């Protein structure tokens, strides 16, 4: 009953379990942005 | 785990994110942390005294508790561990250095750019600026199987360095979207506005979650295949500046630590692809990197005089989010004159 929906500004942080790296980091506020 | 290093760069990571959000607040945000420390690291590297001081400082190490010794052996390790062979996620990463052919290097600049960086050095005709750029824009084509084309637009004919990181990601996730599941669905870019996307879709998902009550967003983490994984942060309506405000790695470990396993009975997420390049200068500047672009620049441990001085530092990032995974590159260029 629970229901997670990006639908929305979110953000991503992409991170390597071995070295605690953050390999990206991204905002998105638009996916079609120009 | 480097314990050291990881607090460095992800403290790092949030401060870039923090002024480039305060550059252009209304925009899309994709870059790499580890590529742009790397590359600065690399040119700290060839730095002393003001310049190399900044640059550490800037990529928050706290110099009373290490050294620039110490620093460049992590980087090695980083380098080494990041580049070793995998089976299930594709991940490279690469240093270069461009050099004009009559640049006299110190050979022990040389040496230990090798050595620790994995840093050939490439000679490089830059008064043929169309033949220099398409040199290096095609060594960073190479490292992103085709990705980031584009990395350096213009070229000065007077550039004497050029110093370049890439980065080259390509995951699948642990439980993949299907592709029939994935559907034109409304993204609001505001209470009021919307665009129309592919919209992704999973049912009857297992994965750890936390809601921040306190910070209006819930935090989900989605696995790849591989020792990748993802912290997706799904601010309340409105309340995208205010968790950017909290971004900070405390904020990130207390995050990973509230994660507990949830049943979620469906998960959207739009299918996107986004890119976005920078001039890094200014942000540099309000970090505290500041001689290295003056007629102050100290990089004599590059050359043996300080003759050498930044012009630019520049970053090109893209992210592709789709049903099978993801696809994520990014290269950093540091343009080097003489002084
Ligand atoms: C946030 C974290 C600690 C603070 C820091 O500097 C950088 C990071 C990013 C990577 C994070 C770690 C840490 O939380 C442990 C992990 C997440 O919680 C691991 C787990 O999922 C727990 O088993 C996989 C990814 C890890």
């Amino acid at each position: 009953r629970t229901i997670v929906r990006f639908n929305r500004p979110f953000l991503m942080i992409i991170v390597d379990h071995f070295t605690w790296s953050i390999f990206f980091m991204s905002k998105v506020t638009n996916p079609k942005q120009a | 785990v480097d314990r050291g290093l990881a607090s460095a760069n992800v403290d790092f990571a949030f401060s870039l994110y923090k002024q480039l959000v305060l550059k252009a607040p209304d925009k899309n945000v994709i870059f790499s942390p580890v590529s742009i420390s790397t590359a600065l690291a690399f040119l700290s590297l060839g730095a002393h005294n003001t310049t190399l001081t900044e640059i550490l400082k800037g990529l928050k190490f706290n110099l009373t508790e290490t050294s620039e010794a110490e620093i460049h052996q992590s980087f090695q390790h980083l380098l080494r561990t990041l580049n070793q062979s995998s089976d299930e996620l594709q991940l490279s990463m690469g240093n270069a250095m461009f050099v004009k052919e009559q640049l006299s290097l110190l050979d022990r600049f040389t040496e230990d750019a090798k050595r620790l960086y994995g840093s050939e050095a490439f000679a490089t005709d830059f008064q043929d600026s169309a033949a220099a750029k398409k040199l290096i824009n095609d060594y960073v084509k190479n490292g992103t199987r085709g990705k980031i084309t584009d990395l350096i637009k213009d070229l000065d004919s007077q550039t004497m360095m050029v110093l370049v990181n890439y980065i080259f990601f390509k995951a699948k996730w642990e439980m993949p979207f299907d592709p029939q599941d994935t559907h034109q669905s409304r993204f609001y870019l505001s209470k009021k506005k919307w665009v129309m996307v592919p919209m992704m879709s999973l049912h009857h998902l297992t994965i750890p979650y936390f809601r921040d009550e306190e910070l209006s967003c819930t935090v989900v983490q989605l696995n790849y295949t591989g020792n990748a994984s993802v912290f997706f942060i799904l601010p309340d309506q409105d309340k995208m500046e205010e968790v950017e405000a909290m971004l900070s790695r405390e904020t990130l470990a207390r995050w990973g630590d509230s994660l507990e396993f949830r049943e979620i009975g469906e998960l959207y997420l739009p299918k996107f692809s986004i890119s976005r390049d920078y001039n890094l200068n200014d942000i540099l500047l309000q970090l505290g990197i500041e001689e290295a672009f003056t007629s102050k620049a100290d990089l004599s441990g590059i050359t043996g005089a300080r003759n050498l001085a930044v012009s630019q530092v520049v970053h090109k990032a893209v992210l592709d989010v789709f049903e099978e995974g993801t696809e994520a590159s990014a290269a950093t260029a540091v343009k080097i004159t003489l002084l």
